[PDB]
């Protein structure tokens, strides 16, 4: 890695200022301690007044570790930098992750800092780490390698990466692997006895053809994912209620699928009612619901991915440590459904449940389509930005918008 | 000649695309001249300037302006122009240290630090743009045209440069002496520790030592400062701090300006002082712009800014922080949308007070509001002490239960316990979530003609009990809201409630206990005095019974 690989920004755009959050001291003594070992490695270097630019960061702790990490929020930096073509213009997404049987996940960016980074780039790299109440100014610094967490740091390695997993390719061609970001997803049908023995194959390549995260391997099963198809109760007495929920249910499921109907159910409605009355059904009402449950077993029509839009997750609080999910780009087209129940750490705590939920929800999203979603979370802004931070370990960070009205369709995906 | 290590100069850039500044001289009187000539001739000889050729083309206009003080003449050179065109800079004073976050320290020693003040070096391919010409006697002589060799007072990255710069040199005397104490402020260096007297100005004079390699003379500043400390709006004792003196002023005619005047320092004292509210009085400038009109007292205001003198009267001060005692914050409710909180860790010593106003929205609860409330001072703490303060709570561990196991969005408030201080935040209705047995059911519906604003709203039960009221000017949102506000009011205890509108149900799952709409809060009120109200949704238009009895009834 001698040669630096020219980047720059987007025709018309500055670097990111960014203004850097406040931190805990314990994240900051964490920062500080990282940073000077970084500092000595070479890997960065202190800057001066004359640079303006920020980037944010901040410190967390990885799944099932001790040690703390630095993280850096380049959101704004990736989405103003220039778009990457290599000798390859472009890799489609490989369809195959998703249908392997386990999917190990490996941290891969230590990798990242044997490569240098264009010394007119170094600039815009620039993040600080805050001071306690104004007390000292922000130590700042800049990077000189290719840093985890930017997009063309892939973009640059790729070249490389492609030659150090060559001999292992070779060995076991049924092997789909993947890279997004700092991770890198390995996917085969093997059984996890056969699977973790062979991941730590690769965990000694990095080591002879070049780390501290990367004995930890996160586990993925994406061909047991559940999908979440709309389905009605099976009663054997209906009250005035159910039947009007049920109506109500298979009106919004009409948006959906063509042929719902519904007036055969309304005609057991008759007039003003008490919610409690038991209804009987007619003959002209079961083949109804019938037809209905028979519409809902089929998938939705016209529904396409499309590399050029934005994929749309949007979640649902349930209760009892349950959420719903889904991932679409057009409303009413859902690309995937899910349901998640029993957040680990997280039973009196609303918000670890649902930073866990869009964590889990980003990493199918990186399985499938090789991208994140646009997240519309159901909490206020304040009480989600003081939090987040305290509850994340993934290297990515997704964009998000917060729902403020409450959803009628909760019900529904219930 | 003992060798001093030079200052490391700072790489300085113009805005790409643009280049250095042109403006043409003023023309000065002969004694402006003859003032400025003399000024130059000094600082030339100290080396902050130094003549220039013909061949610059660069300028800024130069001028000379008098004081009554002293009968002297002062050099001032306007960069504005330069400013406009030099690059951005990583301003590293944006903030200031809030005083309730400072260590008590003992021992402080002011420092004049102006003799590196203007000695910081200017960056050397950048000196061209701070040319700068003195008008000649008469235009009978070509003008003494000098540029600056370090940082000119008045330039855009003096500021920035300078203080970066100091902080560098500072570095390893503060790494190396944890137990020193330095804020860098203006031309003074204020050094403080927690040493004995004796041993404070031996670091001191080894501060005055590690100063000097770099050339840098720096004596005890004349006439230290007695305390307190007149800084940046505080007063810092030694041992307490507070705010400069917050007088209210007691006029008759109230402008919109004395008011911007009067809420700036009723804000500034809500740092210290309890219980301080500004809402009446800042609700009189919801959208006035000329600040020299006059507008009339509401007896709200009035009797707000006397809650306000009667918390004024008596200066009130706050302690220091002490990391080895826990941290503790405590919020009350004021009313109308109004908190305010202390930050403590002894009891009845604050270390600050503070104040919450609810955001501006059309619906709301004390719930959320305190939620709100505990995120800003969350945030606030990490800021002034770099941690998160346990909070003491005016709400019940099962009103808070019972709110975030039900509300439908994400919620959490950090480690808290309950005080006993009414009001207490309450839940005030809960509705049911299966239908209620035995109770009435009230299917409702609304309906308003957009063209002649003239509408319908009413019921239809299960017992036959029927109501359509005629309403004038009314929208369609509006009459499914009076629809189910007819309902609560006809109904007995216990109520089923049967409704097809979209917009009512999402104000009601907000859950609000106060609203600027007057028939939601008479909605409200209803809602509180049953003891079980079951809402039930149905879509609208689809031969659902009950429901389609009121809509024909309603639709005129
Ligand atoms: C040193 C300093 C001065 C000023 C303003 C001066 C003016 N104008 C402002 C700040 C923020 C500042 O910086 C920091 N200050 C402190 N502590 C404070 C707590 C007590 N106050 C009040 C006081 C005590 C004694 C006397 S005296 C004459 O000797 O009787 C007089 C006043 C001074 C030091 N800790 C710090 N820790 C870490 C980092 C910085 C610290
Ligand atoms: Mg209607």
């Amino acid at each position: 890695p001698i040669e630096t690989v020219p980047v720059k920004l987007k025709p018309g755009m500055d670097g990111p200022k960014v203004k850097q959050w406040p931190l805990t001291e314990e994240k900051i003594k964490a920062l500080v301690e990282i940073c000077t070992e970084m500092e000595k490695e070479g890997k960065i270097s202190k800057i001066g007044p004359e640079n303006p630019y920020n980037t944010p960061v901040f410190a967390i702790k990885k799944k099932d570790s001790t040690k703390w990490r630095k993280l850096v929020d380049f959101r704004e930096l990736n989405k103003r930098t220039q778009d990457f073509w290599e000798v390859q213009l472009g890799i489609p997404h490989p369809a195959g992750l998703k249908k392997k049987k386990s999917v190990t996940v490996l941290d891969v960016g230590d990798a990242y800092f044997s490569v240098p980074l264009d010394e007119d780039f170094r600039k815009y790299t620039a993040f600080t780490i805050p001071s306690i109440n104004n007390e000292t100014p922000g130590i700042r610094y800049q990077y000189n390698v290719l840093p985890q967490g930017w997009k063309g740091s892939p973009a640059i390695f790729q070249s490389s990466m492609t030659k150090i997993l060559e001999p292992f390719k070779k060995q076991n061609p049924d092997i789909v692997i993947y890279q997004y970001m700092d991770d890198l997803y390995v996917g085969s049908d093997l059984e996890i006895g056969q699977h973790r023995t062979k991941i730590e194959e690769l965990r000694q390549h990095l080591l002879r053809w070049g780390p501290p995260f990367l004995w930890m391997g996160y586990e993925l099963h994406p061909d047991k994912w559940t999908v979440q198809p709309i389905v009605l109760p099976e009663k054997d007495s209906w009250t005035v209620n159910d039947i009007q929920k049920l109506v109500g249910k298979l009106n919004w499921a009409s948006q959906i699928y063509p042929g719902i109907k519904v007036r055969q159910l309304s005609k057991l409605l008759r007039g003003t009612k008490a919610l409690t009355e038991v209804i009987p059904l007619t003959e002209e009402a079961e083949l109804e619901l019938a037809e209905n449950r028979e519409i809902l077993k089929e998938p939705v029509h016209g529904v396409y991915y499309d590399p050029s839009k934005d994929l749309i997750a949007e979640i649902q609080k349930q209760g009892q440590g349950q959420w719903t999910y889904q991932i679409y780009q057009e409303p009413f087209k859902n690309l995937k459904t899910g349901k998640y129940a029993r957040m680990r750490g997280a039973h009196t705590n609303d918000v670890k449940q649902l930073t866990e939920a869009v964590q889990k929800i980003t990493t199918e999203s990186i399985v499938i389509w090789g991208k994140t979603p646009k997240f519309k979370l159901p909490i206020q802004k304040e009480t989600w930005e003081t939090w987040w931070t305290e509850y994340w370990q993934a290297t990515w960070i997704p964009e998000w918008e917060f729902v403020n009205t409450p959803p009628l369709v909760k019900l529904w995906y219930q | 000649m003992v060798p001093i290590s030079p200052i490391e100069t700072v790489p300085v850039k113009l805005k790409p695309g643009m280049d250095g500044p042109k403006v043409k001289q003023w023309p000065l009187t002969e004694e402006k001249i003859k003032a400025l000539v003399e000024i130059c001739t000094e600082m030339e000889k100290e080396g902050k300037i130094s003549k220039i050729g013909p061949e610059n083309p660069y300028n800024t206009p130069v001028f000379a302006i008098k004081k009554k003080d002293s009968t002297k003449w002062r050099k001032l050179v306007d960069f504005r122009e330069l400013n406009k065109r030099t690059q951005d800079f990583w301003e590293v004073q944006l903030g200031i240290p809030h005083p309730a976050g400072l260590p008590k320290n003992k021992s402080v020693t002011i420092l004049d630090v102006g003799d590196a003040y203007f000695s910081v070096p200017l960056d050397e391919d950048f000196r061209k743009y701070t040319a700068f010409t003195i008008p000649s006697i008469n235009n009978e002589t070509p003008g003494i045209r000098y540029q600056y060799n370090v940082l000119p007072q008045g330039w855009k990255g003096s500021p920035a440069i300078f203080q970066s710069s100091m902080t560098k040199i500072l570095e390893p005397f503060a790494a190396q002496n944890p137990d020193i104490v330095i804020y860098q402020y203006m031309d003074d260096l204020y050094v403080g520790s927690d040493l004995e007297i004796g041993q404070h100005r031996t670091k001191i004079e080894e501060l005055r030592q590690h100063l000097l390699r770099w050339g840098l003379t720096t004596p005890d500043k004349k006439h230290q400062k007695e305390p307190p400390f007149l800084w940046m709006g505080y007063e810092l004792h030694p041992d307490k701090w507070t705010v400069q003196p917050i007088v209210l002023p007691e006029k008759d005619s109230w402008t919109v300006n004395d008011i911007q005047k009067l809420v700036g320092k009723l804000n500034w004292a809500s740092q210290i002082y309890p219980g301080i509210k500004v809402r009446q009085l800042s609700k009189l400038l919801r959208g006035t712009k000329a600040l020299t009109e006059v507008i009339p007292l509401t007896e709200e205001a009035e009797l707000e800014l006397a809650e306000n003198r009667e918390i004024l009267k008596e200066p009130v001060h706050g302690v220091y922080y002490d990391p080895s005692k826990d941290l503790i914050a405590e919020i009350q409710k004021q009313g109308q949308g109004q908190w305010t909180y202390q930050i403590y860790q002894e009891p009845f010593k604050n270390l600050k007070t503070g104040k919450y106003a609810r955001m501006r929205g059309a619906h709301t609860n004390d719930v959320k509001q305190l939620t709100e409330a505990v995120q800003k001072i969350t945030t606030e703490s990490i800021v002034i002490w770099g941690k998160t303060p346990k909070f003491k709570l005016p709400i019940q561990k099962e009103t808070w239960e019972t709110w975030w196991t039900e509300y439908w969005q994400a919620t959490w408030i950090p480690e808290w316990e309950f005080v006993n201080t009414p009001p207490l935040v309450k839940l005030w209705y809960q509705l049911e979530k299966e239908p209620i047995v035995g109770a009435e059911t009230f299917y409702v519906d609304g309906a308003a003609n957009r063209e002649t604003k003239l509408g319908k709203a009413g019921y239809v039960t299960n017992k036959g009990r029927q109501k359509v009221v005629p309403l004038t000017n009314t929208t369609n949102q509006k009459t499914e809201l009076q629809a189910i506000y007819l309902a609560l009011q006809d109904s007995g205890l216990e109520v089923n409630i049967v409704t097809d509108s979209q917009y009512a149900l999402g104000i009601i799952q907000a859950q609000p206990d106060k609203s600027e709409s007057e028939l939601v809060n008479q909605i409200i009120e209803q809602l509180i005095k049953k003891e079980k109200v079951y809402l039930a949704w149905v879509p609208a238009h689809k031969g659902i019974g009950g429901n389609e009895q009121v809509d024909k009834l309603v639709s005129a």
